[PDB]
């Protein structure tokens, strides 16, 4: 039985850790809402 | 229940201790999460009850107390921030330039940051702090890593 707790304001924070890449991927979305890689 | 705008953890006690199953966004009195977090189940906010209002397993989205409110879009150019809320750990902004999911029905923003599955539903933000969609539905890549769509609903 699920419950929620507040974890912060939703704010852009200048000088946050910058990381991650920007990959262009070919994908398919099925009726169950699962993404898959098309190759 | 707490109806203050912001980001919230979604917790269960149906397992060992208190387990974080995901995250969501409260905005204009509506709670927004991913379908795979709640499976459409009702939620508690203290002694208050949140009932599902709208849901779609294909979008992997669900809203509580009212219709989907979040309509901001990734501009296709600018960096974004994942406001990650990991299990046991404080809210943290991570800034990133999204990649792109190419599908038969159009292109979608994608973010390549590893976090546990319990982070699913964390909001992705634009430079004005608007929620452009949620993190937690995507694909596993050659590396073994995870890439999440920027999943956004429709406002009516
Ligand atoms: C459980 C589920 C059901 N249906 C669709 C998507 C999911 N999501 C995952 O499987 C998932 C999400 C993440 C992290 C980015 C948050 N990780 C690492 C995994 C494996």
């Amino acid at each position: 039985d699920m419950y929620i707790e507040r974890a912060g304001d939703i704010t852009w924070e200048k000088d946050a850790e910058v990381t991650g890449n920007s990959p262009r991927l070919d994908v398919a979305l099925d009726e169950s809402g699962d993404f898959s890689l098309v190759e | 229940g707490e109806t203050t705008d912001g980001v919230y953890r979604v917790m269960t006690r149906r397992l060992l201790g208190s387990t974080q199953v995901g995250v969501g966004v409260m905005q204009e009195g509506v709670f927004h999460t991913m379908w795979h977090v709640t499976k459409g189940a009702a939620l508690r906010s203290g002694e208050g009850r949140l009932d599902p209002y709208w849901g779609d397993v294909k979008q992997d989205l669900v809203s509580y107390c009212g219709p989907w409110k979040l309509d901001a879009a990734w501009d296709g150019l600018s960096e974004v921030q994942l406001l990650a809320v990991p299990p046991g750990e404080r809210a943290k902004n991570i800034q990133t330039l999204p990649g792109i999911f190419k599908t038969k029905d159009g292109d979608i923003g994608a973010v390549a940051l590893d976090y546990p599955a319990g982070t699913s539903g964390s909001p992705i933000l634009d430079k004005c702090g608007r929620v452009i969609g949620l993190y937690g539905n995507g694909v596993v890549i050659k590396n073994g890593s995870y890439v999440s769509a920027i999943t956004q609903g429709k406002r009516e």
